[PDB]
RNA sequence: AAACUCCAGUUGACACAAAAUAGACUACGAAAGUGGCUUUAACAUAUCUGAACACACAAUAGCUAAGACCCAAACUGGGAUUAGAUACCCCACUAUGCUUAGCCCUAAACCUCAACAGUUAAAUCAACAAAACUGCUCGCCAGAACACUACGAGCCACAGCUUAAAACUCAAA
């Protein structure tokens, strides 16, 4: 879980933000943002770790990473909201959509399939 | 060929689309003087878009702002504050006659 | 209960003409809808019945507006026949 | 109705016939009874106004096609 | 449309539910 | 037509003037049409911008005595 | 000045006086026009009961109380008990859409009382409690 | 995020009102807030009678506190305003200036619905 | 540009050191968010 | 008529209930469904299709357990009507509707009009309704009734739900 002091994806690139006030760096951090700003950084970390070209986000490899961050988001929402049937369906459908991506990626490029399963910790399983 | 033939062009005589009185303005829940202009002075009921003349997007901003100002301790509910009774009438509704 | 009294739904009497004040007050309550609301709140109107009445009232308006819009559009043609005899 | 007078006069001027009045159903498709067995129908019908007063096609347009009469129309 | 086919099923179900309460 | 853009701007700035149309007269020239003729004639000279061309057309009509009261 | 139909707010100073008394001081006539009865109670500015009358207290029974003549009779009976205590001008606060909603207002005028305002305080909830089920009669 | 604390204080004197605001602004800083401004809307009459802490109030002071704080600080501060005896009513809403207003081009006329019924001679 | 604008504003932000002084200043001034509108779309600021 | 008469009216204090106007809007969501305020989390998928039974949901009613209780209210009791009145009308009150935790798994769950893509030409098209078609796929259906049954299986369901025949019978529906 990226620390709360981590800067936002957008702001970090801007030059001259290294030497500014501590309060201006705290307003641009993850502490004063919502949960969707921390998920944009988690997706950024995986792409550098896994995909050769992070810039391309329309690839199958990128889509798996973008959808796996939502799965963790839903599991954190369902650990506190157990009776939320709406987000329990968005999770189970997302796990089925990722299984279809791992099948198509395992049939085309088995090299990246092993890389993604190792990076994300996905134990691929064949259907019954 | 001929040079008198008409040309493919968008209507130049077209008039600019009409706008509501509150187009381009921010509707805040603290401005009870503006939110009281769209409520009945006797019952406190919110007027519709056939009276106010507002658009769908601004009509729901007044409604959402009135309900929020009412429950926060900024605006009455059963009546219109008498202080804002001598303000410009913008709603199309005549009671007395 | 918690609001100020004698502001809401209050009309002052001019030269002891109570009749005009009561008619004005009743016109304020009918235009706002309070009169009809109080009549439907005496007996509980089930959701399904309340949705059937809103649709009936909305389709009646649509029809009445168009019929009126045509009557005002064709009232110009209610003049005397200019070609009497042909 | 505005041009009913004008058309009737021209028809008289050009030695031809006119009908600017209400078309009684059967003038053409029932002429034998209305006029007689030895009646001669028109060989050419000129429609200066193809619509009636309720903005619908004149009945004679279809009644002239049933009787195989050629029609001219504005 | 009529409900002449629902009235046939209406009594069938009523007679069946009334027989289960008796037995 | 190409002169409809010029007409739309002439009416907006000045609107229909006192002079009334005479549709019966086939060869009737309206005040706006006269403006367009001058405007088109000045385009042949070589001016490539509407704002200057439009402003220059108005002055010519004023020199000829035409009345062009703005909506102002 | 002109004449407005809106009541004079207490705080802001006005010039409208009735027998040397401000609008706030004028007594109030609380009318509860129900469907089967009509109760009338006159009170002062300090909520002090001066007179009470109703169709039942005037000798009406059952379905005669839900008429316009019984409400008018009840107004005369309350406008005759309050006129002995020094009441002339009143503020009418009608509550209910019953038959004796306007007939009681006439009866108060037939007792020597002058109505200066007409207030409606008919209970309207913003959905609260559920009414009884509709009837087939 | 950036919030707005619509605070309605009890009608008191200047020494007591300033002690309450400071006590309230220090509670935000303790929860991780970055207060930005403190606007005063003035003391007026309430629209309706408010009953709080076994007291029926008819007047109050309106103060706005614009600030930045984490999402978890809003729920903890709402429990601090419910225990303060000098705070009639206090609500936290997202600042309206962090919500860009989409540009409007005007009212689009809507043409009557067509082809709703078959063109057959009923 | 946003960072630069924010950097200027943060200076005015209330701090523990200047907390008491700012409170007193707030109690002397008043902010009015009330403004009506006409049928033409013009804002009618209150004369106060 | 019964009922009530610590009853009624004004004022004041006071909710684990329900959410006027806006809404002449037509939005969200897979559907069910959702219309008081605020905040947090948050609304799958860069081809489509794809299940009575897998997986997960599903109005009202209902069961079990513990709380709450303004009002409404099956049952029940009383009053009246009536040839009778186990009903319609009046009164009172309960289960229930609410919360928490489990279950049940149904609907005229019907916009009775499957999902995706596309067209408006030709023979427009039995009728009515919400104009008529094409491609592709899944699901279903073949006289009526017996039958939202019987048996069997499965199910926290034990007067239940799902799935679901035949014989006898008619010449119509
Ligand atoms: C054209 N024939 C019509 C038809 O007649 C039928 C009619 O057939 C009846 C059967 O006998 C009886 O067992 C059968 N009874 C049963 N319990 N199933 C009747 O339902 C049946 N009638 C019918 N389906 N409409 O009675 C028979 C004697 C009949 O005349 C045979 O042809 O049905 C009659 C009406 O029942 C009509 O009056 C006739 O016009
Ligand atoms: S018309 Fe642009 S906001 Fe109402
Ligand atoms: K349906
Ligand atoms: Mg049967
Ligand atoms: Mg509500
Ligand atoms: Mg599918
Ligand atoms: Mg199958
Ligand atoms: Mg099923
Ligand atoms: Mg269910
Ligand atoms: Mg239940
Ligand atoms: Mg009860
Ligand atoms: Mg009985
Ligand atoms: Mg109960
Ligand atoms: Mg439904
Ligand atoms: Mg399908
Ligand atoms: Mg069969
Ligand atoms: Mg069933
Ligand atoms: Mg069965
Ligand atoms: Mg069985």
């Amino acid at each position: 879980d990226p620390p709360p002091s981590t800067l936002l994806k957008d702001y970090q690139n801007v030059p001259g933000i290294e030497k500014v006030d501590d309060v201006v760096k705290r307003l641009l951090s993850l502490e004063m943002a919502n949960k969707k700003e921390m998920l944009k950084i988690k997706q950024e970390q995986f792409m550098k770790k896994i995909v050769a070209n992070p810039e391309d986000t329309r690839s199958l490899e990128a889509r798996i990473i973008a959808l796996s961050v939502k799965i963790r988001s839903y599991e954190e929402h369902l650990e506190k909201h157990r009776k939320d049937k709406a987000h329990k369906r968005y999770l189970l459908m997302s796990i089925d959509q990722r299984k279809k991506m791992l099948k198509n990626l395992r049939n085309t490029n088995y090299d990246v399939f092993e890389k993604i399963c190792w990076g994300l910790g996905i134990e691929y399983t064949f259907p019954p | 060929s001929n040079e008198d033939l008409p040309i493919s062009m968008e209507n130049p005589y077209k008039e600019p689309l009409k706008k509501c009185i509150l187009c381009g303005k921010h509707v805040d829940y603290k401005n009870v003087q503006l939110l009281s202009q769209f409520v009945s002075p006797f019952t406190g009921c919110i007027y519709g878009r056939h009276i106010t003349g507002l658009c769908g997007k601004k009509q729901k901003e007044i409604t959402k702002a009135i309900k929020r100002a009412q429950i926060m301790g900024f605006m009455p509910v059963t009546y219109k504050d008498p202080a804002y009774l001598k303000d410009p009438k913008v709603c199309n509704i005549r009671y007395r006659e | 209960a918690k609001h100020l009294k004698f502001i809401a739904r209050t009309v002052m009497v001019q030269e002891g003409n109570v009749e005009s004040a009561y008619r004005t007050l009743n016109r304020i309550l009918t235009m706002d809808g309070l009169i009809e609301d109080i009549k439907h709140r005496r007996y509980y109107e089930k959701p399904c019945r309340r949705r059937q009445r809103e649709s009936y009232e909305r389709c009646r308006r649509i029809y009445n507006m168009e019929m009126a819009r045509k009557i005002n559009f064709l009232m110009r043609k209610n003049r005397a026949d200019p070609w009497q005899g042909c | 109705r505005q041009f009913s007078y004008l058309i009737e006069n021209m028809a008289r001027d050009c030695g031809e016939y006119a009908h600017t009045r209400y078309f009684r159903g059967g003038m053409l498709t029932n002429a034998r009874l209305l006029f007689g067995p030895t009646v001669r129908l028109p060989d050419l019908i000129i429609f200066l106004h193809t619509l009636n007063n309720i903005f619908e096609p004149h009945v004679a347009v279809r009644d002239a096609a049933k009787m195989n009469i050629p029609t001219v129309g504005i | 449309k009529n409900v002449l086919k629902i009235r046939r099923r209406k009594m069938n179900h009523h007679k069946y539910r009334k027989l289960v309460k008796k037995t | 037509y190409h002169e409809d853009r010029i007409r739309a701007k002439f009416y907006s700035v000045y609107g229909s003037g006192q002079r009334a149309f005479d549709l019966f007269n086939p060869n009737f020239k309206s005040t706006c049409q006269r403006f367009v003729e001058k405007y088109t004639e000045l385009q042949k000279l070589g001016e490539t911008d509407e704002e200057k061309l439009f402003v220059e057309t108005g002055k010519a009509l004023l020199a000829e005595g035409v009345i062009l009261r703005r909506v102002g | 000045t002109k004449f407005s139909i809106y009541p004079p707010i207490p705080g802001e100073e006005s010039s409208l006086r009735w027998a040397g008394k401000k609008f706030e001081e004028i007594p109030i006539a609380h009318i509860k026009a129900s469907h089967n009865n009509t109760q009338i109670q006159v009170v002062s500015a300090s909520n002090e009961p001066l007179a009470f009358a109703s169709c039942g207290t005037e000798g009406f029974r059952n379905a005669k109380k839900g008429t316009g003549i019984a409400a008018q009779t009840a107004g005369i009976a309350a406008a005759a008990r309050a006129k002995q205590k020094g009441v002339i001008h009143i503020r009418v606060v009608v509550k209910g859409l019953g038959p004796g909603r306007l007939s009681a207002m006439h009866g108060l005028i037939m007792g020597g009382l002058e109505v200066i305002s007409i207030t409606d305080n008919t209970p309207i909830p913003h959905n609260g409690c559920r009414p009884r089920k509709a009837r087939k009669l | 995020p950036r919030y707005e604390l619509a605070l309605i204080l009890k009608a008191m004197q200047r020494p007591e009102t300033a002690a309450t605001l400071k006590r309230t602004i220090e509670a935000l800083m303790d929860r991780g807030a970055i207060v930005r401004d403190l606007e005063n809307l003035g003391e007026r009459a309430l629209p309706y009678r408010i009953s709080a802490h076994s007291q029926q109030h008819n007047r109050g002071g309106y103060f706005l506190v614009d600030f930045y704080a984490p999402t978890a600080a809003v729920e903890s501060m709402v429990e601090h305003l419910s225990r303060d005896i000098d705070v009639i009513r206090g609500n936290i809403v997202k600042h309206p200036l962090t919500q860009e207003l989409k540009e409007c081009e005007g009212i689009v006329p809507v043409p009557l619905a067509e082809k709703l019924y078959s063109t057959k001679k009923r | 540009r946003e960072v630069l604008q924010l950097q200027e504003e943060v200076k005015n932000f209330i701090t523990r050191e200047n907390l008491e002084a700012r409170v007193e200043a707030a109690l002397d001034s008043r902010k009015n968010y009330n403004w009506a509108i006409t049928r033409e779309g013009l804002v009618v600021r209150p004369q106060r």
